Parts: C-alpha cells; structure tokens; sequence
C-alpha cells in the first residue's frame, strides 16, 4: 500500500516535470490580466476622434479654449477605459 | 540625472534624463517604449 | 512682398526647410485681414 501511494507520488513528480498545461487554470487566470492590462496601454495611443492622441502634445501645441475641447475628449474615452477596465476586473474578482 | 520640464525638438515632456548604452542607428532620434511612449531621445546640438 | 501670386488653377506651392523661424513677426503684422490655425494655436508657432 505505502508502496503503490509512493509510485503515485513518483508520478507526480514527473508528470510535473513533464507537463504545464495541467497547471493551466493559474495560467489562466495571469494571462486574463495579462491581456487586460495590455488593452487599457494600447488606449492611451487613440484618438478618440480628438485633433491628437497624446495629451503633453497637445499641450505644445494649443491654448485655452481649442486645447480645452480636445482634452474633454481624451478624458471621454480614457473615463470610458477605466469603466470597463474596473467592470471586466469586478466580475473577474468575483471568479477569483 | 535630475527631475525636469523639457521640450526636446518640440517633444515635451516631464522626467529624469539619464544617459543611454543603447546605440541607436545614424538616422534615428527618437525611439519608443513597449508601452509606445517615448523612452529614449539623441540630442539636436550633441549627438549622445 | 513678393510680385506675383499664383493663378490659383495652378497655384503655387513654397517649400521651406533647414532654418530658424519666427511668428511673432507675422501675428504683430498690421496688414492681415485674416489669420486662422487649426492644428496649433497662432501663438504656439513660436514655441514648436
């Protein structure tokens, strides 16, 4: 019996050695956030129909009121990033 | 190596400026990040 | 200043390049009936 328990235990550390995607539920898990952190950087490079996509260039660029309608903007569709970025995250924190 | 408003021939920003190791190609001056960002300038009055 | 423009059928197009400029000279300009800039503010000319 200790036997046939230790040969199973055997195999267990070789099919551990041997395998990963039967680890793959904790994969799945890090490469949700993986993508997820990935998709709200590619946000910060859209133009969200703004004259520019990068605030800072703006900035070297406009004044006060013709800065102020882009910067709106950007902040529109930036707002709307973290909206569903934290929504996609909560329903993801209540499968955690 | 000191925190600075900058406008690099136009391109602004706000940061630390640091020397680089990583040796850009004759032609370029800017490169860019993973995150797409600016993370390394050439000089327009000193090559480095 | 220049003594003849362009019949617009076949307008013509300046290339300018390699040099310094300067905008505060043209806003401060009595003579214009119009100025509009629509990717920069006219005063930002002078900081780009």
């Amino acid at each position: 019996i200790a036997n046939q328990f230790n040969s199973a235990i055997g195999k267990i550390q070789d099919s551990l050695s041997s395998t990963a995607s039967a680890l793959g539920k904790l994969q799945d898990v890090v490469n949700q956030n993986a993508q997820a952190l990935n998709t709200l950087v590619k946000q910060l490079s859209s133009n969200f129909g703004a004259i520019s996509s990068v605030l800072n260039d703006i900035l070297a660029r406009l004044d006060k009121v013709e800065a102020e309608v882009q910067i709106d903007r950007l902040i529109t569709g930036r707002l709307q990033s973290l909206q569903t970025y934290v929504t996609q995250q909560l329903i993801r924190a209540a499968e955690i | 190596n000191k925190c600075v408003n900058f406008n690099f021939n136009g391109l602004t920003g706000t940061g630390v400026l640091t020397e680089s190791n990583k040796k850009f190609l004759p032609f370029q001056q800017f490169g860019r990040d993973i995150d797409d960002t600016t993370d390394a300038v050439r000089d327009p009055q000193t090559l480095e | 200043n220049a003594t003849r423009f362009a019949s617009v059928y076949a307008w013509n197009r300046k290339r300018i390049s390699n040099c310094v400029a300067d905008y505060s000279v043209l806003y401060n300009s009595a003579s214009f009936s119009t100025f509009k800039c629509y990717g920069v503010s006219p005063t930002k000319l002078n900081d780009l």
